[PDB]
DNA sequence: CTAATAAACTAAAAACTATTATTATG
DNA sequence: AATAATAGTTTTTAGTTTATTGGG
């Protein structure tokens, strides 16, 4: 949580995300309440601004998708506000989930992928 | 009461 | 929000202007 | 433009909404070369009346201008000539036309 | 700075939205028009910098990014300018209602799943630093989605995640012959009885137009208050009470409404050509010499400290006088970002400042280019309302001292005492002449005029709304309360063939 | 209406040998000359000023003889005050060798007096007497003097360096002269003076004799020919059935500036060199020209800006009546605050002048509002011209007049809601008890009140209010000095302006004590400019 | 007036530079347009925006008399300025951009103007000696150096007192980060060095400077410090 | 035998967020 | 390959314009 420098939370998020793929080594999941104190610090002072949230949200599912589930419209709604690397940030993040695809062409039509999709970097 | 210089 | 207006909340909560009534 | 005879002829478009909008009314006196300005200017002769406004009344409590309703451009447009003023629209008119009604009738 | 209020606005376009238990009262459209109208109207002279905006639901006619059928979005999140409010004004009345369902849609199915997208897409849409999440919706009836469980059920979820977003949805209770009953479909899809037949939901207060102006948490000036020389406390400074008036004259062009670069110049007399900085000399010619001057030393004399405070002692408020009062009182708040332990200093002075009522006295420079003035400083306490809100803050009410020449001269004037018949006759009439304060109930009737004039004209009305002259007192009560008071405190003072004057 | 204030000025070498470490009265009394005479001319004062000066080797004087009205040399007659008057104050006043009987040039000023008050109009003839009372003298014209003074309707004043009766400062708060260091002469010359001012003014005759150094630092200077501030010849209004005439005044009125810095040519020193225009110019174009009346106003509205002229606002906006004081309500007094105190003025207001019958109902008020505890509520408009005001009216009596205070009210609008925390609610910043034990120590060892004794008032060490701005002082200092020298730099900040702004520094050494208390005590890190 | 302002004056700025004597004499309008724009009593534009001075300074033109007269107006109120913010009387001993600027104006300006023949001269001198502080971007005091090389010779006979302060200015400067710094230094150095040859060489008082303090810190002189005293 | 005086009127300067080149590292 | 002054918005604001009484 402590933000003085992107590292700190940068390297926690690595860490942590790497427990969420090897908590019991994803043979078992029995400290998702951990996932869920983690879920809470996303809300806790990462859901007013949410500049390192979509960092961290990063991190944690590139090792572990099965968790952007609760802020799909969140990112929905801060893609708009962001322009720089933050929009390929979101973009793997929606990525990850493959599970979260059952519904995201009215999204990211609403969400104007026509211009990002136009937006030419590589 | 004042008066001159002081007035 | 309680002791905010609606209208902005944040501000506070005008009531009507009144005047003068005597008793 | 096409007719010089409403060219150099000043209005000050501040109030015709009755029947037409009002962008239509600026298109069409651009057209015929009625001079526009949104503001009271330096060689303001006429002011369309339309509506009743604040603004409208303090012109009211003015005499310089003429209180002219649109249909009555619009009668002399489609006429394709400038009528003299005669009052059936009429309700605050300039010095100018108090000695044109003087010299035709009385009020 | 905090962030911004959005206000979204979205009313159903179907029969029921159309119609009344009796149509003399405004039908729940057109009621929503004036709550709009009014809203726009005192958001206009209250804060006009939000953005606000108008969606429709239920007509069978759609506009919308994402194409959801039957939601017709009219108005972006917007200022609210004259061209809205006059482009609602044409469907505003039962009149206008009928033009809404000629040239727009009325009564069709639709989603809450849909216009919750659409919604979280348009708050998607803005780009600015926001704090407020409001959604206002317009609907006579809570069940047409209950009716269908499964939309019903996403209806809910969907929203329930919205909140979660801070997404803020408020139920307007509305009118309706058959009820709007809440606990329904409603109290578990609100975040935040009667079955609400009526349609109070503040509508009233809605419809209040607010003749206010505040800025939004602007910090006034910070200070930092030196003890001695090397011990200082970080402070704010700050007012519950600034005078406000009508906006000065926007300069614009009669030809363009442009406004025109104002530019101003002195030049040489002898030339005509521009007077540079250095061609100008200050002089003020005292007797017969012209003193020269310049700026630099001008501003260095209106300047003598820096901007802080300096105390000077403690004394007991009665070492003051009731008139001696210089300029209108201002609040003082602790400040814990320069000087970090002044919260605790505060607490411990401001008790202690309380126990032996010794004001602060403090020699005090709001900034460079202006006089250290004296300030006197009264520990202003906390005050907790009913609710245990705090309608005082605590902290101090700093008040200001003249000087001796800044007092004028008195003539002397007679004591001359009055039988205290007259001491009990008049305070018979005040007794009748008796009520409470409140500043709320008081205002420049000028200024309102001032408002009402420039709405009106922007609104293009026939008349000005009329300011209330809350400056006058009520001749009739007044007379009514005094009756034979006056002329027997006049029989008792004044003759009656010499009136006050003449 | 004029002032025939004359100078009467001992110049004697008594005075001019200082005591060390104490300043001398011949110095302090060339202070004071130059700070009332740069008041009056840099105020352009109309009030014609004369001056005599005994204890001077030269004697031109027309009452000579010998032994009387000698050693005295008149300077100056009844005419304006310039800056060659400060030029004289500086340069001819010299230590003069000679001493004489001040009475003798009492009278001489008297008699210089009664050849310049005619021919001009006066409101007011005066003389003071500048005197260490340590100048050889014979006291034989005294009771002359006040008999001459009593026929000749003439003011006094005797100044002392001697104090009447905090650290020792000059201009400043505390003691300027050692309090039995005066020798014989001056303690039998003091004497002289409390019998000539007890027989000429009355119990105020010791309310008569003042110091240099209160002088140089207060504006008393400048109280009997002082004329009061511009009265408000009104009616307030009792709703629709009484109506009483009032001189309104205005009690507490910050001082301005009287003359603004002329902007001058810099190769002619001329205003009439410095020609200004507007103009009014399209923002673009290459900034086409605009008439100064095709330039027109607008307001700002919502997210646009209407073109709205001001001849639209006036031909219908409510104007206030005129000069009218019409009476709202009246509300307790416990329910208006200082916070609620609108404007900078303090109308001090009052009845109808000379109508006994408006004193009559003026005390009733006063009486009644204070039995009830009770504000009024009166609308205040100053003319037509002026927007009409709410305001707060509440008795204010004193010892010889009863009067009412009126003091603008707020309104809606003025107010604001800017939101706060509790600060009691801060238990991280709980005041600690040892730390508020100290805070009290130094609030005790910093307190500026001393309870005076064989009485039941208080009194503060640091009176403020009573003390003029000291940015004039300053500002006349530097003004003078570049009108004396406009090739040397400004002078740099006179000490007594200090001392008058410092508070009593024995207040501070009781605080130093308590002040390492709570500065060990206090943790207070600080942020770098 | 904004960035796109600053980046239009940077954008005519590097066009007179390029091109330059082909028509830049349709300018002298344009001069004058700027002169009386800066000369309006309501100046807002920022200090950065007054790059302007730079852009006053001309050299595309042949510079008839007009612009050489107002050329005298400009200095006097850069002079006065410089004085106003130079001395810590306005609460700062500081000039954000206002300096360099004003370095860049004299650069382009000074070239046919204000040789010795004149006191004013040591006025504007006045100014650069001060020259504390500029927080890691050092800009001014090396402007000022690059200017004083422009126009050493138009400082003659003025440069010639305090050999010794002048000379570890120079050192200062010349060993500090910011390595143009170095540079800057080191050219307005070896003007400075010219000069004083020149002037000595004609001064009867040759011996006196001679054994007063040029021998002595050439002795004392033995990274650059050698190559230095070797030059001088 | 002409006369201050708030008031509304400008300027006008300063505080209030608020991003944004800039070494240091390579 | 990073951080750090830093101009761009509001907020009064001291001189300025009107005139309105108060003399003279």
């Amino acid at each position: 949580s402590f933000v003085r420098y992107k590292e700190v939370y940068a390297a926690a998020a690595e860490v942590l995300g790497l427990i969420l793929r090897y908590v019991m080594e994803r043979k078992n999941i029995l400290e998702e309440s951990l996932c869920e104190l983690v879920a809470k610090q996303l809300k806790q002072h990462q859901n007013t601004m949410e500049d390192k949230f979509i960092v961290c949200l990063n991190k944690v599912t590139k090792s572990f998708p099965p968790l952007a589930d609760r802020f799909m419209n969140a990112v929905f709604f801060l893609l708009p506000k962001f322009h720089g690397v933050l929009k390929t940030l979101c973009l793997e993040v929606v990525l990850c989930r493959v599970e979260g695809m059952t519904e995201l062409y009215f999204q990211l039509k609403s969400k104007d992928f026509v211009q990002v999709m136009r937006h030419r970097d590589d | 009461k004042p008066r001159g210089l002081f007035s | 929000c309680p002791g905010e207006s609606l209208i902005n909340p944040g501000f506070k909560s005008k009531k009507p202007a009144g005047g003068v009534d005597f008793d | 433009k096409i007719s010089n005879i409403f060219e150099d002829v000043e209005f000050c478009v501040m109030s015709g909404t009755d029947s037409q909008p009002k962008p239509d009314l600026e298109n069409r006196i651009a057209e015929f070369g009625g001079y526009i300005v949104q503001n009271p200017g330096p060689d303001t002769y006429c002011v369309i009346a339309g509506s009743e406004n604040i603004r409208v009344k303090n012109i009211i409590l003015s005499n310089k201008h003429d209180v002219v309703k649109p249909a009555w451009l619009l009668e002399c447009f489609k006429t394709k000539s400038f009528v003299p003023w005669q009052p059936r629209f009429m309700i605050h008119m300039c010095p100018s036309t108090k000695e044109h009604f003087a010299r035709e009738y009385d009020c | 700075y905090s962030g911004r209020d959005s206000l979204i606005f979205l009313v159903d376009a179907s029969k029921a939205m159309f119609e009344s238990q009796s149509e003399d009262e405004l039908t729940p459209f057109d009621m929503s028009i004036q709550c709009i109208q009014s809203v726009y109207i005192s958001k206009i002279i209250s804060s006009d910098r939000d953005l606000l905006a108008v969606v429709f639901y239920g007509t069978e006619k759609d506009k919308n990014s994402v194409n959801f059928k039957n939601i017709y979005v009219l108005q972006e999140l917007d200022n609210p300018g004259a061209k809205r409010i006059l482009e609602l004004d044409q469907f505003k009345g039962q009149q206008g209602q009928k033009r809404f369902q000629d040239m727009m849609g009325h009564g069709s199915d639709y989603s809450l799943s849909e216009v919750l997208w659409v919604c979280a897409n348009l708050f998607s849409d803005v780009q600015f630093k926001m704090s407020h999440k409001r959604i206002m919706l317009f609907t006579n009836e809570d069940n047409p989605h209950g009716n269908d469980s499964a939309k019903a059920s996403r209806a809910r979820t969907k929203a329930g995640d919205l909140r979660d977003t801070g997404i803020f949805l408020d139920l307007m209770h509305l009118k309706k012959p058959g009820g709007f009953d809440i606990s329904l479909f409603y109290r578990d899809i609100i975040s935040i009885l009667r079955v609400h037949f009526e349609e109070s939901s503040k509508l009233e207060d809605l419809l209040r137009k607010v003749r206010a102006k505040e800025t939004r948490k602007r910090a006034l000036s910070r200070l930092k208050l030196k003890l001695n020389k090397d011990i200082v406390i970080s402070v704010g400074i700050y007012n519950l009470v600034q005078k406000a008036l009508k906006p000065p004259p926007i300069k614009l062009y009669r030809e363009t409404n442009e406004p025109v670069k104002t530019k101003t110049r002195t030049f040489n007399t002898s030339t005509g050509g521009l007077l540079l900085p250095s061609d100008t000399k200050r002089s003020q010619i005292y007797g017969s010499r012209q003193i020269i001057l310049e700026k630099e030393e001008t501003e260095e004399l209106k300047r003598f400290d820096d901007p802080g405070l300096m105390l000077m002692g403690f004394k007991p408020l009665v070492l003051l006088k009731k008139h001696h009062y210089l300029r209108p009182s201002l609040f003082v708040y602790p400040e814990e970002s320069l000087v970090i332990g002044s919260s605790t200093l505060f607490s411990a002075l401001l008790i202690k400042c309380l126990e032996k009522e010794v004001a602060a006295l403090c020699r005090y420079t709001p900034r460079r280019n202006i006089p250290p003035y004296f300030v006197a400083l009264v520990p202003q306490e906390e005050e907790l309302d009913d609710q245990k809100i705090q309608v005082t803050p605590p902290g101090f009410q700093l008040v200001f001292l003249p000087f001796a020449d800044d007092k004028r001269k008195m003539p002397f004037t007679e004591k001359i005492m009055a039988t205290p018949e007259q001491v009990g006759k008049m305070k018979a009439i005040v007794e009748k002449l008796r009520f409470t304060y409140r500043s709320d109930s008081f205002e420049n009737p000028v200024l309102q005029q001032h408002f009402r004039n420039l709405e009106a004209l922007a609104l293009d009305l026939m008349e000005p709304e009329q300011a209330v002259d809350l400056t006058l007192p009520k001749v009739e009560a007044m007379n009514k309360r005094l009756g034979s008071l006056v002329d027997e405190f006049k029989e008792l003072v004044y003759p009656p063939d010499y009136n006050p004057e003449g | 209406n004029k002032a025939a204030v004359v100078l009467c000025m001992d110049v004697g070498f008594t005075m001019s040998n200082s005591i060390p470490g104490i300043e001398s009265p011949f110095e302090q009394a060339k202070k004071v000359i130059t700070m009332f005479v740069q008041r009056q001319v840099f105020a352009e004062n109309k009030d014609e000023i004369a001056l005599v000066l005994f204890g001077t080797d030269g004697t031109d004087n027309p009452l000579s003889g010998g032994d009387q009205y000698q050693n005295i040399t008149v300077h100056r007659h009844l005419m304006l005050p310039d800056f060659d008057l400060l030029e004289d104050i500086e340069s001819k006043i010299q230590p003069g060798s000679q001493q004489a009987d001040f009475l003798d040039a009492l009278i001489v000023s008297m008699d210089v007096i009664q050849h310049e008050t005619i021919g001009k109009k006066f409101e007011k003839r005066h003389i003071e007497i500048f005197t260490d009372l340590s100048s050889r003298f014979s006291k034989s014209q005294l009771d002359i003097i006040i008999h001459s003074l009593k026929k000749c309707d003439i003011s006094l004043q005797f100044f002392l360096p001697f104090s009447l009766g905090g650290p020792f400062r000059l201009g400043g708060h505390g003691p300027s002269f050692p309090l039995k260091g005066i020798t014989e002469q001056q303690k039998e010359g003091l004497e002289i003076v409390k019998m000539v001012m007890i027989s000429l003014e009355g119990e105020d005759g010791l309310d008569e004799i003042y110091s240099f150094s209160e002088s140089l630092r207060k504006l008393c200077v400048f109280k009997k020919i002082e004329r009061h501030s511009i009265h408000w010849p009104c009616r307030l209004t009792i709703g629709s059935n009484l109506s009483i005439r009032i001189a309104a005044y205005k009690s507490i009125l910050q001082e301005r500036v009287k003359k603004t810095w002329t902007v001058v040519d810099a190769k002619t020193l001329k205003k009439e060199d410095i020609q200004k225009e507007t103009v009014y110019c399209l923002n673009d174009d290459d900034e086409t020209e605009v008439l100064k009346e095709d330039i027109i106003q607008g307001f700002r509205y919502g997210s646009d800006i209407v073109p709205f002229s001001k001849v639209d606002e006036e031909q219908m906006k409510y104007k206030s009546e005129g000069k009218c004081f019409s009476v709202l309500g009246f509300c307790k007094s416990s329910q208006v605050q200082r916070r609620f105190f609108m404007g900078n003025q303090v109308l001090k207001v009052f009845a109808a002048r000379d109508d006994e019958a408006a004193a009559v109902a003026l005390s009733s008020l006063i009486h009644a509002l204070d039995d009830l505890d009770m504000v009024a509520i009166v609308r205040y408009a100053y003319d037509k011209r002026a927007n009409p005001q709410v305001g707060v009216a509440f008795p204010h009596i004193k010892h010889n007049y009863e009067c009412l205070v009126y003091v603008q009210l707020p309104f809606m609008e003025d107010l604001r809601q800017y939101m706060f925390s509790s600060l009691k609610n801060s238990k991280k910043y709980a005041p600690t008890e040892a730390q508020l034990n100290a805070v009290d120590a130094l609030i005790d060892s910093m307190s500026l009140a001393k309870k005076d004794e064989k009485t039941d008032t208080l009194e503060d060490l640091f009176p403020t209010t009573k003390i003029p701005n000291p940015r004039f002082q300053r500002l006349f200092q530097c003004l003078l000095h570049r009108a004396l020298h406009p090739r040397e730099p400004l002078p740099p900040i006179q000490q007594h302006i200090w001392n008058m702004l410092n508070p009593p520094a024995e207040v501070t050494t009781k605080s130093q004590i308590p002040l390492s208390k709570i500065k060990t005590l206090f943790p207070l890190i600080e942020a770098k400019k | 007036c904004k960035i796109p302002a600053l980046d239009l004056l940077i954008k005519l700025l590097q066009t007179f530079r390029s091109s330059r004597l082909m028509d830049e004499f349709k300018i002298g309008e344009l001069f004058s347009k700027f002169y009386g724009e800066l000369a309006l009593k309501k100046k807002i534009p920022d200090t950065v925006l007054e790059k302007v001075y730079e852009l006053l300074g001309l050299l595309g033109e042949v510079h008839p008399s007009e612009m050489i007269n107002n050329a005298e107006n400009l200095f006097r109120a850069f002079l006065g300025e410089l004085k106003t913010q130079m001395t810590s009387a306005v609460r700062e001993p500081k000039l954000p951009v206002l300096a360099g600027c004003l370095k860049g104006l004299s650069s382009l300006l000074c070239n046919f103007t204000k040789s010795m023949e004149e006191d004013p001269q040591t006025s504007r001198e006045i100014f650069n000696f001060v020259l504390q502080i500029d927080l890691k971007r050092y800009a001014v005091p090396s402007a000022g150096l690059r200017l004083f090389a422009l126009h050493a010779s138009q400082f003659s006979t003025c440069l010639l007192d305090n050999y010794v302060s002048l000379f570890e200015v120079l050192l200062k400067w010349c060993a500090h980060t910011n390595v143009e710094l170095k540079k800057a230094a080191l050219s307005a150095l070896e003007s400075f060095l010219k000069q004083v040859s020149n002037m000595v060489a004609k001064n009867a008082e040759m011996h006196k400077n001679k054994l007063q303090y040029f021998m002595e810190q050439f002795y004392g002189i033995i990274n650059k410090e050698l190559s230095i005293a070797i030059r001088g």
